């Protein structure tokens, strides 16, 4: 029952601007322990299977471009996208994968003009 | 090099009990923690289960009552069974694995329908 949830819902940016999508948990997913955040992003086109661009809150995973920043800990991670582009028009999810069942965001529907 | 690929039945009948493999190649899966998720427009991103490099294996307490997981490393297969289908269950059902040492850290499946009818 760790309740993940994503803002906004939707949003309409344009092509090199800056994007701040949040992610917020019901309990802190900061391991005390290793100190690590156990939160994933991932990015999903259509008819695609979802792909990670974060790991551990802040990691990129391998092939993952710079404009992709994820931040935060504890409760609330926020996923950034430096200089936004067409191709990065998409479906943004986050995941906790602290506990069992690793529930996972909403999602947020980004919109690129 | 790596894949992970999910064959299942396509559609089925209620009250009738699923069963999928993850198939998959370029890893070792005593190295790699393999999760089923499946997705849904209406239902959303669901968490199922998982199993561990170590043979641990986790459950969504909320559906634990009619799932199975279970693996085959020499087989470098992981197996799903659900019981008691309902049309609710129609999704796209994933295998998704995560660990170190590969190109990437993670590596989500094709996917598989599971039209439930
Ligand atoms: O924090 N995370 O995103 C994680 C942590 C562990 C894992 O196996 C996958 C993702």
């Amino acid at each position: 029952d760790v309740v993940m949830t994503q803002t906004p819902s939707s949003l309409a940016m344009s092509v090199g601007q800056k994007v701040t999508m949040s992610c917020k948990s019901s309990q802190s997913l900061l391991n005390i322990s290793n100190q690590k955040n156990y939160l994933a992003w991932y990015q999903q086109k259509p008819g695609q299977s979802p792909k990670l661009l974060v790991y551990f809150a802040s990691t990129r995973e391998s092939g993952v471009p710079d404009r992709f920043i994820g931040s935060g800990s504890g409760t609330d991670f926020t996923l950034t996208i430096s200089s936004v582009q067409a191709e990065d028009q998409a479906d943004y999810f986050c995941q906790q994968h602290y506990r069992a069942p690793r529930t996972f965001g909403g999602g947020t529907k980004l919109e690129i003009k | 090099q790596v894949q992970l690929v999910e064959s299942g039945p396509g559609l089925v009948a209620p009250s009738q009990s699923l069963s999928i493999t993850c198939t998959v190649s370029g890893i070792s899966l005593s190295r790699y923690n393999v999760h089923w998720v499946r997705q849904s427009p209406g239902k959303g991103l669901e968490w199922l289960g998982m199993i561990w490099g170590g043979g641990s294996i986790e459950y969504n307490p909320a559906l634990k009552s009619r799932l199975s997981i279970s693996k085959d490393n020499s087989k470098s297969q992981i197996f799903l069974k659900m019981n008691s289908l309902q049309t609710d269950d129609s999704a796209m059902y994933y295998c998704v694995s995560y660990g170190y040492g590969g190109d990437r850290f993670s590596y989500w499946g094709q996917g598989t329908l599971v039209t439930v009818s």
